[PDB]
RNA sequence: GCUAAACCUAGCCCCAAACCCACUCCACCUUACUACCAGACAACCUUAGCCAAACCAUUUACCCAAAUAAAGUAUAGGCGAUAGAAAUUGAAACCUGGCGCAAUAGAUAUAGUACCGCAAGGGAAAGAUGAAAAAUUAUAACCAAGCAUAAUAUAGCAAGGACUAACCCCUAUACCUUCUGCAUAAUGAAUUAACUAGAAAUAACUUUGCAAGGAGAGCCAAAGCUAAGACCCCCGAAACCAGACGAGCUACCUAAGAACAGCUAAAAGAGCACACCCGUCUAUGUAGCAAAAUAGUGGGAAGAUUUAUAGGUAGAGGCGACAAACCUA
RNA sequence: CCUCCGCAUAAGCCUGCGUCAGAUUAAAACACUGAACUGACAAUUAACAGCCCAAUAUCUACAAUCAACCAACAAGUCAUUAUUACCCUCACUGUCAACCCAACACAGGCAUGCUCAUAAGGAAAGGUUAAAAAAAGUAAAAGGAACUCGGCAAAUCUUACCCC
RNA sequence: UCUCUUACUUUUAACCAGUGAAAUUGACCUGCCCGUGAAGAGGCGGGCAUAACACAGCAAGACGAGAAGACCCUAUGGAGCU
């Protein structure tokens, strides 16, 4: 857990456990080229190797084998209109590989719309806007600037 | 979804989280503030609903129903009365559609209206002895309901049916709380079975 | 001796109250028309009373 | 603008606030005491008029104190009423 | 260019309201209420000049007597340097010695 | 994003759910102990004069014998009244405009209507 | 000039200063003599979750479901609510002392059990 | 016709009244924003000086108990500039305001933010449409210096007398300040817009009111007393004192380190000579690459050498192979 | 064609020429599109280096310089034992760049290792003409200091004397 | 170095294209000789000269531009030192 003060741990004492855990984490596409095994996800910078270890481990029954972790500055150079700097985030991403041979890559949510429901708040005014669209560019070089609406 | 406006920020027919509302009046921008009645939320009456007519405008003496409220400068906007034109879709080589856009009235401007002879009244805020809260007619004494409109959630309660990670309801009102002097963290300790029997020591708090 | 220049702007409406409100445009017309009448076409020909 | 209370009231006021005011009435009676030591690095005088030389007028006399200065070591052990100068 | 291209908005004042048609009303209150009251009891004002007209050295000398045991650090710092700025305008310079 | 008022939903009832067993807690402990703030503090007087709510922080060895503890001085030490004097001043300043402000904001309102 | 207004984070010292800083995890052991780390398994927090195999509850509620009034809980609700029909039995049968609460569920003192309440021994 | 110009309103100032604030979770005296261990050290101290006495050496109002009066009296004082009481008298409880400012004004403030310095510290500028911008429309144009529309015509403080005509003709030694005296080749000024410099007493004059009495206690009075009007500028030093901040440059020292190719090595605070340190001479540069450089030419280069890191000595002083040298240009 | 540069470590700064979109505008001393940029997106993954040691007593005279002869002065840069206590293990941080201090994209300053000219790293010329003056070079008939305060500068190599 | 300078290259330089400063500026439609004048005149007196306007050089003058002379004197102005 995080903003949570920890009991300090006298010799023999019982076992920390938490039982309500306060971590957050987003499993993330990479950004360069990795092999089959390794998950990037990006953690809470209050959590160790073995707390995500552990998460993985305890929640999603995913077989873990190494971690390894590392801190991403943030940008601090946008200015704002006041030229006070703005603070892009401080991260800490983490790089899990997965233990008896599964592999895994990183999938397409995105791919690919099929949808044409009845529109009425949207589609009706894209409608109307269409067909003003297709019929009114009719313009012609040959009348050279007369309007064409009077039937005379 | 919650972010802090300037101390004078205008409130501009358009949402202030939108995209040309960043673009009328940024961060930057400092103007003169519009002095507004200030009207307290116990007297406020007509809501976004309700059939209203406006006393004075281009078109004074028809009726016509709200379609929002700016509570922020006392603003009403009525259904496509008080209108003025614009194009919606230009380019630089073509632009037509051109369509109706309301302009914004003051409450001072726009009056309720009775249904029982449809005529614009003047409202008191009569509250019932029943218990509720109601307004009250002043010259001829008829309540008038508040309208029903469809709420902000974008979702209405009839034709609502449960997706899968959409609770039942029967499931969300089953009362399982049986009240006893344990935490959490003991009870779920002893349910799940764990057993930890080596004490905590003492410790120094300073 | 630090200073830019301001007025970003652009000159294309587009469709913003969709992008969410619970009010719509309140139109007073339509697009175009719902069938075409397709006159005869002998009509200056029977341009007098009947036949 | 102005404070309410002047400035040298403000010790009195704190005592009549918090937890100073639950302290006993006798003790705070020693406290606001405020009574004179009698005289040790002057000669106080006399009586209350006297009669001066190059006129024989009565004028008012008082008599001031010296405000002399006690270190910590006054603190530790018991010194007269005297200090430094 | 110093000129306003405009003119302003028209300024209405109300000359009958009720501090105007009221004014001047319980003063000469001792003449002719038989000496109970002074008109001088009858200013509102700051606590050290009510009936009293002074110079510049001599309102700051009876504000800094009558008030300046309860004000601001700031304020009382800002009149103890204008009284002493002027004493020593006063009493050593000018004409007419 | 697809939907994203579905975050805001979780979030919010996540700290529904926080906020329940939070107050089951506190009920249990006033009934239990009689305390609220299960973090235990003290108040005390900073180097500057300021009054703060200081926390405990769960120390093996009593405070007396702590080298680091012993360093931080919870005590006013009487060159800081004039300055506690001019930050009071100085509150005093910043209240009495926003009240003068508000005088003549209502002036205005009264003004035009 | 060094910049002063951005905070003070574990990349920007010398090379002693870095690893002395930290970005806030709680440690779970301690440096022994030849700069080994011994990790204390009692330290590192161990997730305790359970089973949701035959759990029929879902991150969302249905809109069907019904409104009530808002009543946070109050320690007086709990007492009444736990232990009054107890104690309000067994005073009908006039066996209650006030000698003995313990047998109710009062605690007198936390020193003895493991989830203390007032120093808040559990972590959350 | 471009640059431009114009706006009211954020807010602020002076008073009255009233005594005023501070833990959502976590972190914050060690290198503050750091979850977690054994010397426990600890605060209490007459201000000084500029300045006036036309220098200056005692001296020079500033001190925190409401007003008015006694009274600027008794007193003190290189008895001089000036300082200055006391005995005594009494001091009508409640009202939310402005012959105040309006973006060069009013708080520095949109802000102690940007920016400058190692640090104490210093510290700004600005915005203007509309009922509707979910009305981007066509207006609204007119006004400072500066330019364009539209360069020039023999001769001359730039103009005046004029004239049928712009020039041609006759007359004419720019302004302020300092001066016996300035066109003086004595100072100040490119121009436009805004801002920027006469504050008060005793005694006299005039106008009312009352009158041997005047004044709303106190004070004056052999026509006086009360009230009002009217009247005494701005910027600029080298300096002095008090308290904080500085040895990341530099002067010296301390802790533990690092570097010095090659040849002759007489043995070496030795010789030639790299890297490196310093800067004898010349040339360029002088708003430069540089608020001390470049190119050539030079001295040292195994030592009293150079240098990386941290710490220490600070101004009535530190340090100094004494240059009255250095102590953040 | 130049290289007196470069690659790393330490110190310093903190995302500061990676991708897409804008390039209508904006800083490029001009432009393409990119070191004097806007928004979004993504990276630096420890074994390298930091972060350490349970006590009470006790012990520690024979430098380094290939350490082997010889030879020294300024006399030096490295060590344990006895008893008790002790059987858990790999957590956290730095890892990017064309970069720091000098108001700047500044012919200035910047510690160490490595190849002492390169396997790294870069472009003195925007285009035209061949005026005057100026600066840096190359060459010169005969004489060789006759110039100038002074052989200053340049060229060749160069003796003797005096003052301090 | 000079008698006594000369030739060539580069930078500089002139033109073309881009970007684009600084000191200075009372206003100028800004000539020569003699004399006068606050004693050294483009602006005064007597004569002479005189269509307008670009561009590159030179430095005789504008008592030329930067720094309220650093030399001399005064101040009942400072400071260091003995
Ligand atoms: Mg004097
Ligand atoms: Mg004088
Ligand atoms: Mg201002
Ligand atoms: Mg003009
Ligand atoms: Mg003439
Ligand atoms: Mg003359
Ligand atoms: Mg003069
Ligand atoms: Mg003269
Ligand atoms: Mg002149
Ligand atoms: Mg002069
Ligand atoms: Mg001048
Ligand atoms: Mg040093
Ligand atoms: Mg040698
Ligand atoms: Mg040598
Ligand atoms: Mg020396
Ligand atoms: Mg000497
Ligand atoms: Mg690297
Ligand atoms: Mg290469
Ligand atoms: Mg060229
Ligand atoms: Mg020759
Ligand atoms: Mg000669
Ligand atoms: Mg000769
Ligand atoms: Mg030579
Ligand atoms: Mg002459
Ligand atoms: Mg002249
Ligand atoms: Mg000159
Ligand atoms: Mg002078
Ligand atoms: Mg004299
Ligand atoms: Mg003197
Ligand atoms: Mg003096
Ligand atoms: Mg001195």
């Amino acid at each position: 857990a995080r903003n949570v003060v920890y009991p300090l741990y006298r010799l023999g004492g019982p076992q920390l456990r938490v039982f309500r855990t306060n971590f957050f984490i987003q499993l993330v596409r990479p950004g360069v080229a990795q092999p089959e095994d390794t998950v990037q996800f990006r953690i809470p910078m209050e959590m160790t190797r073995v707390d995500l270890r552990n998460y993985l481990e305890g929640i999603y029954n995913v077989p873990v084998a190494a971690v390894r972790t590392r801190v991403q500055h943030g940008s601090n150079k946008r200015r704002d209109h006041r030229n006070v700097r703005i603070k892009k985030p401080d991260y800490k991403v983490a790089y899990v590989q997965l233990a008896h041979g599964q592999t895994f890559t990183f999938p397409d949510l995105f791919p690919e719309k099929d949808e044409s429901p009845e529109g009425s708040a949207a589609d009706d005014l894209y409608s109307m806007l269409e067909e003003e669209r297709q019929q009114r560019q009719s313009s012609d070089p040959r009348r050279g600037g007369v309007p064409s609406w009077f039937g005379l | 979804s919650k972010v802090t406006l300037p101390p004078h920020y205008r409130y501009g027919m358009s949402p202030p989280g939108s995209v040309a509302d960043k673009r009328k009046n940024p961060p930057w921008i400092r103007r003169r503030p519009v002095v507004v009645e200030p009207i307290s939320d116990e007297d406020w009456y007509l809501f976004c609903g309700d059939t209203v007519e406006i006393l004075e405008g281009k078109d004074a003496g028809k009726q016509g129903k709200v379609v929002q409220v700016i509570r922020q400068r006392n603003w009403v906007v009525v259904g496509g009365l008080n209108t003025h034109y614009r194009y919606i879709g230009k380019t630089m080589d073509y632009r037509g559609t051109m369509i109706p856009s309301e302009a914004p009235l003051l409450h001072r401007q726009v009056k309720l209206v009775d249904p029982m002879d449809r005529k614009p009244t003047e409202i008191e805020w009569r509250f019932t002895e029943a218990g509720e809260r109601v307004r009250v007619s002043t010259r001829s004494g008829r309540i008038i309901p508040k309208p029903e409109f469809p709420r902000a959630d974008g979702i209405v309660p009839e034709t609502w049916i449960d997706g899968p990670k959409d609770t039942s309801v029967e499931d969300a009102l089953e009362r399982t709380y049986v009240p006893c002097l344990k935490t959490l963290q003991e009870e779920v300790m002893e349910a799940m079975g764990i057993k930890e029997t080596r004490k905590y020591k003492k410790v120094y708090w300073y | 001796t630090e200073k830019e220049f301001m007025q970003h702007a652009r000159k294309a409406g587009l469709v913003i109250p969709p992008e969410k409100s619970d009010r719509s445009i309140h139109l007073a017309c339509t697009a175009g028309i719902f069938d075409a009448y397709v006159p005869p076409e002998g009509d200056a020909r029977i341009s007098s009373l009947s036949k | 603008p102005l404070h309410k209370y002047p400035v040298w009231l403000w010790k009195r006021l704190q005592l009549r606030e918090g937890i100073c005011s639950r302290l006993p009435g006798h003790y705070l009676r020693s406290l606001e005491e405020e009574r004179t030591p009698t005289p040790v690095h002057y000669r106080p005088h006399g009586a209350k008029f006297k009669i001066n030389p190059k006129n024989g007028q009565r004028e008012r006399v008082e008599d001031v104190p010296i405000p002399i200065y006690f270190p910590p070591e006054s603190q530790r052990g018991l010194w007269g009423g005297e200090g430094w100068i | 260019i110093g000129i306003r291209l405009t003119l302003p908005p028209p300024k209405v004042v109300d000359r009958w309201n009720e501090k105007r048609a009221m004014f001047g009303v319980y003063d000469n209150i001792g003449i002719l209420g038989n000496f109970e009251k002074h008109p001088k009891e009858l200013i509102r004002g700051p606590i050290w000049l009510r009936g009293w007209k002074g110079n510049e050295l001599q309102r700051c000398i009876r504000k800094r007597k009558m008030v300046g045991s309860r004000m601001f650090a700031d304020d009382l710092h800002n009149l103890n340097k204008r009284i002493r700025y002027l004493y020593k305008h006063f009493n050593r310079h000018g004409k007419f010695r | 994003m697809p939907s994203p008022e579905r975050l805001d939903k979780v979030v919010d009832s996540m700290d529904a759910l926080d906020k329940v067993v939070q107050e089951r807690e506190d009920a249990l402990r006033l009934l239990q102990t009689g305390q609220e703030r299960a973090r235990p503090g003290a108040w005390r007087r900073d180097i500057f004069g300021r009054i703060i709510w200081h926390k405990f922080k769960q120390w093996v060895i009593p405070w007396h014998l702590n080298k680091r503890y012993n360093r931080k001085r919870f005590f006013a030490l009487p060159y800081v009244d004039h300055f506690l004097r001019l930050e009071r001043e100085k509150r005093a300043r910043i209240k009495a405009r926003k009240e003068n402000l508000e005088r003549k904001k209502a002036k205005i309102l009264l003004k035009k209507f | 000039g060094a910049d002063r207004m951005s905070k003070w984070t574990s990349k920007r010292g010398p090379r002693s200063f870095r690893g002395r800083k930290g970005r806030g995890a709680k440690g779970i052991g301690f440096l022994t003599s030849g700069w080994r780390f011994v990790q204390i398994k009692e330290m590192v927090p161990e997730f305790v979750v359970p089973d949701l195999t035959g759990f029929k509850l879902k991150p969302y509620v249905s809109y069907l479901a019904p409104e009530s009034e808002e009543t946070p809980l109050t320690a007086a609700q709990l007492f009444s609510e736990a232990v009054a029909p107890a104690i309000e039995k067994d005073f009908k049968d006039g066996t209650f002392d006030p000698d003995n609460l313990e047998k109710y569920g009062f605690e007198p003192t936390q020193e003895g059990k493991l989830f203390q309440l007032y120093p808040r021994n559990f972590l959350r």
